[PDB]
RNA sequence: UCCGGCUCUACCUGGCUGGAGGGCAGUGAGAAAAUGUUGUGGUUAGCGGAAAUGGCUUGGGAUGGCCUGCCGUAGACGGUGAGAGCCCGGUACGUGAAAACCCGACGUCUGUCUUGAUGGUGUUCCCGAGUAGCAGCGGGCCCGUGGAAUCUGCUGUGAAUCUGCCGGGACCACCCGGUAAGCCUGAAUACUUCCCAGUGACCGAUAGCGGAUUAGUACCGUGAGGGAAUGGUGAAAAGUACCCCGGGAGGGGAGUGAAAGAGUACCUGAAACCGUGCGCUUACAAUCCGUCAGAGCCCUCGACGUGUCGUGGGGUGAUGGCGUGCCU
RNA sequence: GGCGUCUGGGGGGAACGCGGGGAAGUGAAACAUCUCAGUACCCGUAGGAAGAGAAAACAAAAUGUGAUUCCGUGAGUAGUGG
């Protein structure tokens, strides 16, 4: 969904706006991602008990992938006619992400 | 006869047009315009709305119980209008709303609507909206802002003119209409009328003959 | 155009048929079955697609307010924590077919004309038979048997082949039109089980399909058949860890949450109906249950002292007068 | 008639077509003629559409139209009807 697992993203909107993180999982069915260090919840875990702190998924519309320079960037696509590939290109600088 | 100053995108006046006194100087008739613009709206409204009467609801073909002896109200079906789930007694049916308005009434409405614009100096004529064979709405927006500062405007553009039409499409308040398809409702809805020189001549030549 | 064999046979004159140039048509009503080549022609998957992490303030959250930019062949519509052209899916605008199917097109192929046509003269043969016509009983035409033509069914009777036959609203004569009893024929026209893209001065959970949820399901009937009811926590489940009472249910602390007057019996939460607390009133009294006077007590707003009046407001009402529900 | 062998049928489908059979409640302020109606229903059949179609046709003295089908008018008129 233009944002993959293992990318580094910048949060756009929400209580954690401006924070940076790395994507852990993606849920392409519901357009949500889980990003390291953002949207922390306080869960009451009963086993023995605990009050744990995990990350709830962020809707992907609220994150922007950081450019290799370090700026938030909408991703574009170039068509490699050699192998027929479709490589994700940063809009700001034109480099591969 | 009203002399309309023709403008160009470069800002240079080209010539002038002479609006006929027949077409562009009729005394506006409010009662006649109102009937016409209501007629077009009624033709726009599509009558797609229906409900099933007592006859068209699924089932309810049997007298639910005896006429006498039960001790309840006499009932003839399980779908009568008073029931829950019963038929709709006087409901909407799909109908057409277009009405026949005489040709002389409809045409005279347009002349009155246009004559009103001419009096208050709202009719503009332009040779072409933008440089040819390349749509660009930034140029068209700059031009239209130069001509008229009002929020809404109507652009009469010849059918074959595509760079002009496809340029001013995206603008918020701008409506574009062919000189043959000119109608009352569109004209009254606009603050100005931005004719095209080829369109303005075509409209004038159509009626004046 | 040429050639051959036939027109009993061979020989010189007129026809018939086959085989080679040339046209002319073809999946058609005018005959039929195929076969290749091609067409950025179409359908059946998709891909690209411009522009703000803008500043300040309210906020849990900005998509709200104010102020700056930017795209626009894109300011259609949805989504994202509240009204988003510049965050996402997309739109404008372009691009995409290995294979299958469908439309064309060019050929193999099929058939036909050329052993053939053009225009002239006077007579015999042919032009759809148990048919047409007539009669009896019906049908149907504006026409209900009427003066009742044309069309048609069943039972009888039953003709002509062109100066023939049938129609021109009984019929007769003249004139006019046509040539029955043989057969094919596309377009204009009606529809939507289904598939694709849309629209609504249409409904929004007693509405709209009977069916937003187990739906022709549950259930009723031996059977044909009849045939329901039930949507909404929150932005996210973060769905209350832990302690206390209790067998449990349920609850009280403590937490998540912006809110628990959102706790999976969950948006908003009315009325009937059911309680709890407080103020006034009621156990000598005949009451369509009100209304008009109206003592007392309680609350309130002012001015003036301890409480006492007022162009005051409310709640109760002891007591007197009047008073026979609403609709048909 | 019996064999052997090749090709076909049979059943389903919402609407539209064509050819047959064909009511009653109802209106007539009763009712039988008539209407409802060739409607409801039933039967046999295809097609992507079907049916009709190339004058034994109209017309009215005009040296006129020129296969069929389907819309608008003619017209609620000419007529028909206990």
């Amino acid at each position: 969904m233009k944002v993959h697992k293992g990318d580094t993203v910048l949060v756009i909107s929400g209580k954690d706006k401006g924070a940076k993180g790395k994507v852990l999982v993606a849920y392409p069915d519901r357009n949500k991602v889980l990003v390291e260090g953002v949207n922390r919840i306080k869960k009451h875990t009963a086993v023995s008990g605990g009050i744990v702190t995990q990350e709830a998924p962020i809707h992907v519309s609220n994150v922007m992938v950081v450019d290799s320079d370090g700026k938030p960037t909408r991703v574009g696509y170039r068509i490699d006619d050699e192998t027929g590939k479709k490589v994700r290109i940063a809009k700001t600088n034109g480099k591969d992400i | 006869t009203l002399k309309v100053d023709v403008k160009t995108p470069a800002g240079k006046t080209d010539g002038s047009v002479e609006l006929p006194a027949e077409l562009f100087d009729v005394e506006p008739n409010i009662a006649l315009m109102h009937q016409v613009v209501t007629a077009q709206l009624a033709a726009k409204r599509q009558g797609t709305h229906s409900t099933k009467t007592r006859g068209e609801v699924s089932g309810g073909g049997k007298k639910p119980y005896r006429q006498k002896g039960t001790g309840r109200a006499r009932q003839g079906s399980t779908r009568a209008p008073q029931f829950t789930g019963g038929g709709t007694v006087h409901g909407p049916k799909p109908r057409d709303y277009s009405q026949r308005t005489p040709k002389k009434m409809i045409a005279a409405a347009l002349r009155g609507a246009l004559s009103d614009r001419a009096r208050n100096d709202r009719i503009h004529a332009v040779t072409e909206l933008v440089e040819g064979q390349t749509p660009s709405t930034k140029s068209a927006k700059t031009f239209l802002g130069t001509l008229t500062e009002n929020k809404k405007v109507l652009v009469v553009i010849g059918r074959t003119d595509e760079v002009g039409a496809k340029s001013v499409r995206n603008l918020p308040g701008v409506h574009v209409i062919s000189p043959d398809q000119l109608n009352t409702y569109d004209v009254l809805n606009a603050d100005d009328v931005v004719f095209s020189v080829e369109a303005l001549n075509a409209y004038i030549s159509a009626n004046s003959k």
